[PDB]
Formats: structure tokens, sequence, C-alpha cells
């Protein structure tokens, strides 16, 4: 059945005028391979992507990452890993690419060194939401001093959120209306933006005088739109505020707040009882190292969220892997060859027959070295 | 005097007299502001006060009404106790 | 036997006392500063059915304890693991 | 008349002197709506004010008649709402507020505004603020009170026995169960109806023989009912004929015969 990919495009809302607000790009050229285990990966069901090292199995898996987060707002992606040093990957090449930090969380030990950027652990968000909330509080503070509202707004975030109900929303209401005013010129909505005070630190001109109606419009909503992502990251921060115990705060981050939660596949073993106390709702799992990683140990984050309806609220599991590498470390020799301790579950799906996606191009080594494990893939 | 006056304590070395006044205002106007200094050289501490100030507002009835607003109230990250 | 070892039992690891029985509020600082004595203490949670089975034995297995054996982390974290697939096969449809 | 008194308030816009002396004036001479715009212009100038803002809602409540409608109850909502969009740290305005709010028929968003109140004050009114709360459950009963006494539970964990009685009331008696587990397993509740150990045993037995089919057993839920019962036999060995015949009879009323004859 050869398919029709009907291929649409739709212009990028602008996220605001300041070079900051421009969203991050994927650069690198993807093989039909790895295009199509993105493909499978954002497509419900169960993913198994076969890949050489070198052949970009964590490119591949944070594009579906990003691909699910940007698509799916309201599903959560629990990141299972092997190695902190994988997840410190994973995570840097989301930095790398565009999935917001106040979404972003890493699960594990706390003494372990963490060399992302970022301080990804609860009490590292925790600090970055702290941050946030005092930036965003200072913009708030300087929106108001550029408004002239009498008080300081900046005191809160529910007060911040507030005077943005109280003041923005009737103004942004009467910019609507003179826009949808047919008889309202681009000089018009130019004269009647209300923010040019508060956007004058932008790189001038906020409107060229040769740009018209439409991408005037365009460049006042994408100011609209920092301005309600400054808002949104506040009522984010909110509950923060709200909580008074750390324990609270990154369970309530865990639990609602993270849209993307990462760990390890040790750590939500022995994780899996306070994770099903506290009644995670995740949608779709995402590991990686299915070979270096036993079964039971993976199957604790298939089962880490309460049933519920007789079934469960898991719709894609995607499994990067290469069951041609090493097997996990299982000290008894009993158990590697009678009991067959070893095998994992990419090994059992590729033998039951599972179909695979394989990564088919290398970029990592020499031509030399890619014949010289060539020769076994 | 005395009646008009509430004391403020548990406040954090970051409150100073005029962060007291801009609390208090709300309330009504507060006639007097006094903090008590760290003024003992034996100690070694680094705060510029003793950790507790008297607020001293021009009617009663305002002082009650600061004295039932920063009683154990948040000052600073810091839980506040306003008694008459 | 042949090793000598008669009694085993589990214990949990739940805090560490100076010689004075106060918990150690910086352990940075403790580490950095002089210990005025090498004796500690140690707060332990004993394992429930071998503490059991020893009362109800009238064995003084615990009288007869004369070592303690610590494992790292990453090998130790054995029995949440076990604790949860217990868990698990208690629940019914995972 | 309000000539000098406007002229105060040009020259000192930042100070509350001139207000109070035309807020005065206006309360010794002025009309009723003439009073109501002067602090109303008070409360725009100055919304920091929580004095001015005071005598304002004190003026407006002793105006309101209670036969007047809810046109005028909106309005005074909508300047409490304001009050709390700029003055949102103040436990007294959260209690005239909920007070204001306990008067009208306004269950739903009563509870929503509590739980605002919640996240705004600290744990040190919130003693204050449950205070309030509490009756508000009493009168409103069913699942929201369930889940505004569990909150409760969360905060202060003394009235369980109160519990227990709204939970036989409501029909959560799985729930009832889990609470009987979990309160028993901790050492230091005391009932306040003297109701000893034996006297909470009762209570489980007759509870879950009164309700066997409501009562959701397996590991998932954590209820054991032949194991807690045998747990109470090598417990309290003065009834263990007592236990044995609340086992065999919760088993009847599940309709298990032959496990009841086993």
């Amino acid at each position: 059945k050869v398919e029709t990919l009907k291929v649409s495009t739709y212009k990028p809302p602008n996220n605001g005028p300041y070079p900051v607000d421009a969203p991050k790009l994927n650069k690198i050229r993807f093989t039909p391979t790895q295009i199509d285990a993105i493909y499978s990966g954002t497509q419900p069901g169960l993913t198994i992507i076969v890949g050489p090292p070198g052949t970009g199995k964590t490119d591949v898996a944070v594009q579906i990452i990003s691909n699910i987060y940007h698509n799916f707002p309201e599903q959560k992606t629990l990141l299972v890993a092997h190695s902190n040093q994988a997840l410190n990957q994973l995570f840097a090449k989301i930095v790398a690419l565009d999935i917001d930090e106040r979404h972003l969380l890493r699960l594990g030990h706390g003494e372990e060194e963490l060399e992302t950027e970022g301080s990804f652990s609860k009490h590292g968000r925790v600090e970055s939401f702290l941050d946030n909330r005092q930036r965003f509080l200072y913009e708030v503070s300087r929106l108001a001093a550029s408004m002239g509202a009498p008080g300081a707004h900046g005191n809160s975030a529910e007060t911040a959120g507030y005077f943005n109900k109280v003041y923005v929303e009737p103004a942004w209401a009467k910019f609507n209306d003179i826009i949808q005013r047919e008889d309202v010129g681009p000089e018009d909505i130019v004269r009647a933006f209300p923010f040019h005070a508060y956007f004058s630190d932008a790189p001038q001109p906020l409107f060229p005088p040769e740009a018209d109606r439409e991408t005037v419009l365009e460049i006042a909503n994408g100011c609209y739109r920092h301005i309600s992502k400054i808002f949104e990251e506040l009522a984010d921060v909110l509950p923060f505020e709200i909580l008074r115990r750390d324990k609270d705060k990154a369970n309530y981050l865990l639990t609602s707040e993270a849209r993307i939660i990462a760990m390890t596949s040790t750590h939500a073993a022995m994780k899996r009882g306070e994770i099903a106390s506290l009644g995670f709702q995740y949608d779709n799992v995402i590991m990686e190292e299915a070979a270096q990683i036993t079964e039971i140990e993976n199957f604790i984050p298939l089962a880490l969220q309460k049933p519920k309806n007789g079934q469960m609220a898991l719709q894609r599991v995607v499994l990067c892997g290469d069951h041609y590498q090493n097997s996990p470390v299982i000290q008894g020799l009993a158990f590697r060859h009678y009991a067959n301790l070893e095998q994992s579950l990419f090994s059992r799906l590729v033998r039951l027959g599972v179909p695979t996606i394989n990564l088919d191009q290398q970029g990592r080594a020499r031509p030399s070295i890619s014949n010289l494990y060539r020769w076994r893939y | 005097r005395w009646k008009a006056t509430v004391y403020v304590g548990g406040l954090a070395p970051a409150v100073t007299a005029t962060v007291l006044h801009e609390a208090f205002l709300p309330f009504g106007e507060i006639a007097e502001i006094n903090l008590p200094r760290n003024e003992n050289p034996n100690t070694a501490s680094t705060e510029p006060h003793r950790g507790f100030a008297y607020v001293e507002f021009e009617d009663p009835e305002d002082a009650k009404e600061a004295i039932d607003n920063m009683d154990q109230s948040e000052l600073f990250g810091r839980v506040i106790k306003v008694s008459a | 036997e042949r090793l000598g070892l008669v009694h085993v039992r589990a214990a949990e690891i739940i805090q560490v006392l100076d010689d004075k029985g106060k918990a150690i509020r910086d352990p940075q600082a403790y580490f950095d500063g002089h210990t005025r004595s090498d004796i500690r203490k140690i707060q332990l949670r004993l394992d429930a059915t071998s503490y059991k089975a020893d009362t109800e034995a009238n064995r003084n297995v615990y009288e007869d304890i004369n070592l303690i054996v610590r494992r790292s982390s990453r090998e130790n974290n054995f029995k949440p693991v076990l604790e949860s697939i217990q868990d698990l096969t208690l629940s019914e449809v995972p | 008349d309000d000539a000098p008194y406007e002229q105060d308030i040009l020259r000192n816009p930042g100070s509350i002197r001139p207000w109070l002396s035309y807020i005065e004036y206006k309360l010794q001479h002025g009309t009723l709506r003439e009073q109501a715009f002067v602090m109303e212009r008070a409360c725009v100038q100055l919304p920091r004010s929580y004095k001015l803002w005071k005598m304002f809602r004190v003026n407006h409540i002793s105006k309101l008649n209670p036969a007047i409608f809810a046109t005028e109850y909106q309005k005074v909502n909508a300047l409490f709402e304001r009050a709390l969009i700029l003055l949102n740290k103040m436990p007294r305005i959260w209690e005239m507020y909920l007070k204001f709010l306990m008067q009208q028929p306004l269950v739903t968003f009563t509870r929503r505004t509590f739980d605002r109140a919640l996240r705004a004050l600290p744990i040190t009114q919130h003693n204050r603020i449950w205070a309030l709360y509490r009756p508000f459950a009493n009168s409103a009963e069913g699942i929201t009170a369930v889940k505004i006494w569990r909150r409760y539970m969360q905060v202060h964990p003394e009235d369980a026995e109160d519990f227990i009685e709204l939970l036989i009331q409501c029909g959560l008696y799985t729930e009832a169960v889990k609470k009987y587990i979990e309160i028993l397993n901790n050492p230091k509740f005391q009932s306040k109806n003297a109701k000893g150990h034996y006297e909470l045993w009762s209570e489980m037995v007759d509870l879950l023989v009164e309700h066997a089919v409501d009562i959701e057993t397996g590991h998932e839920t954590g209820i054991d009912v032949e194991r807690i019962i045998r747990s109470g036999i090598e417990r309290f060995s003065d009834q263990r004929g007592k236990l044995w015949s609340g086992l065999a009879t919760y088993w009847i009323r599940r309709g298990n015969f032959d496990r009841a004859r086993d």
C-alpha cells in the first residue's frame, strides 16, 4: 500500500522579538532508517530500534522525545536509561534540542555528579524554579513600571498572574477588537500596540515600516506570546511557592508539574513503591540500553503506575538497544547459563520475531573500524 | 504609647526599619520604628539587629490590626510573631 | 561451617551517631574537624522475621553476633527491588 | 465642601491622613452613595491600605440589607476579590470573605476560594483557616466533606472517630477500613470518646460485618479480613470466640458459607 504523505506547512508562531525566544531546530541529517525509527517511535505502540554504537541511537531517541513533547502536552514521557552517562547524554542532546527545563526532570541519587550544565535533580530543579521566579518577578515589576500601574506587582507569582488577568487581558481584548475592526490599518495596529514600553529593550524596530499587516500582527502576537509564556512560567512556579517542604515540592513536580521524567532502571525498581503510592500517570515510556538492562528491571517501568479500567494507561513503548552488544552483569554462573538470566527483553523480542528497525549508518569511527564491526552486524 | 506599640520578634537579619514600616503601613500609620541593634561587642554575630523590634502606631486600633496581621506571619522567609 | 560462620542477620542502616549518641549535623565539618573519639554508634533496624524467629526459638543469636559486614550501594540495593517485584506479584494486572 | 480635602489628597497622594479626614467628613455629613464612591476612590488610589479598605468593607456591610440580592452579593464578592488580588496575605480578609461565602449558597466556589486561602496563607494561620473551614464541611456533607477532612487529616490528625462517622454515613467503608488500619498501626492515637483498643477492634469487626459486600479485599487495597481477624485472635485472647464469630458472620454476610464452615 503506497502511502500518500500529504505534507502541510504552517507558519511557526513567534515566541517574542528577543533572539533567545527563537526555537532551536535540528541540524543533523537523519538516514531513512533513522527517520523510520522516529516515525515508529512517534506512532503509538511498541518500537524496537537496533542500533550499533555511533549510529545515533541517542539522537533518534531525543528526536522522538522532542516530537512527543511538542505534539502532546497532556502526555508524559518516562525516560529509562542504564547509566548516568547515558542520562547526561540524553539531557545534553535535549538541551541542544528544545524541551523546557520546567518539564525536564531527572530522578536518581543526590550524590551523583551531574555532567550537564543544568542541575536536573529535585533540589536543582527547585533552585532553577526559584531563579526563574526571581527573574520573571523582576520582569513583571518592569512591566508594571512601564504600564504605570500603582503598587509593586512583582511581589509573588500569584500577584503577578492576578495583575496580568486584571490589566493585560482587557488591554489585549481591546487591542484584538481594534485588530478585528476592518478599517484599522497596520500603522493603527502599531500605534495601538500597548507593550512598546515593555518591549523597548527589544532590537529596534519592533515593527518595520515596510512590514505589512500580517507580519505586524505576527510580531504583536509573538510579543503577547512572550508575555503569556513568562506568566505561565510564573503560574507553574506558583505551586512550589505554595508548598513549604522540599519533599512536597519534589513530589508535586514528579506527579503533576513535570511532563518528561528521566531515571535509571535500578532507580525505577527501587522507587516502584513510592511512584505507585504517589500515583504516577505516564503515557509513553522510552528506554535505552535494552540489551544492557534485564527483563523485570524494564518491566517495572512498564508497571510503575496503577492500572485503571481493567488495563494500563501506557500507549507508547520505545526500546533503543542492540542485542549484539554486551549482556548485563550477573555474578551467578548457574543463573547465567542454566537459568538464562542474561538474556534481555530486547534479545527475547528479536528472537521471538517482533519487527525491529535497524540503523544502517555509523558516524563514530574510521571506515576500517566500521568494517571491523560490520562483519558482525 | 505602650498600648499603641507592637513588639515583633523572630525577624530575619535582612529585615530593616524601612521594611518593617512598609509592612506596617497597610494596617495604618506607624508613629515610630525602634530596631534594637546588637550593640554588644562580645557577641560575634554579624546581624545588624537583635531579631526584635517595636512598631508604635498612631492608633491603638491600628496597632491591634498590625499585631493581628504580623502575628505568626511570614516575613522575609521567617516566622515573625507580633504581640501587644 | 567450614568458614565457621554460624549466624547471619540482615540489618538496616538507619543512622550513624558519635560516641555521645548525638546526630552528626554536618558530616563534611565532622570529617574536616579533629574527631575527639574514634568510637561510633550505629542505629540499626534489625530483620523483623529474623528477630521474631530468634525470640520464639529463645536463642542468643544477637548476643553471639561479633561482626558487621557492609557492602557497596550499587551491589546492595537488592531488597527494594525484591519488595517491588513482590508487590507486583501481589498485584494482578501489571 | 470636598475641595480642601481633594486639595490635601492632591498634595499628599501617598499619605493616609487626608483620606482619613475626607472619609470622616463624608461619614459625618455625606450621604451613603457619596461615602461609597469616596471609599471606592480611596481603595482605587491606595489598594494596599488595609485600614481604609477595612472601613470600606465595614460601611458596605453595614449598608448591606440581607434582603438585597445576588447582584450586590457579587459586587461585594468582586471587591473582596480585588482586595485579595492586591492584599493576598491577610488572614482577617480571608476570614471575612469566607464568612461572606458561608452566608452565600456558593458551596463549590467557596471550596475553591478556600483552596486559594491555603495556597496563599502560611501554616501558622492555617489553624484559624481550618477552624473556619471544618463547619462548612459539617454543613455541606458528602464527598466534598470527605475530601475536606482527608486534607484535615493531612494537616491535623485528631478527630479520627468523627471521620469514621462521616465515612459510615457516606458509604466509603473501604477507605474506613484502610483508615482503621492506619490509625491502629499508629501507636499514639487516643480516642476522645474513651474507646479502647478492644472498642476499636469491635468497631472494625462491626463495620466489616455490617458491610461485607462493600469491602474490596486483596493486596491492592491492603485489606485482608482473615489475616486481620487472626491477628486479633493471637493478640486479644479474651475475645477469641467473639472474633471467630465475627469472622464467621462476615463470611455468611458475604455468602461464602463453606468457607464460613471451614
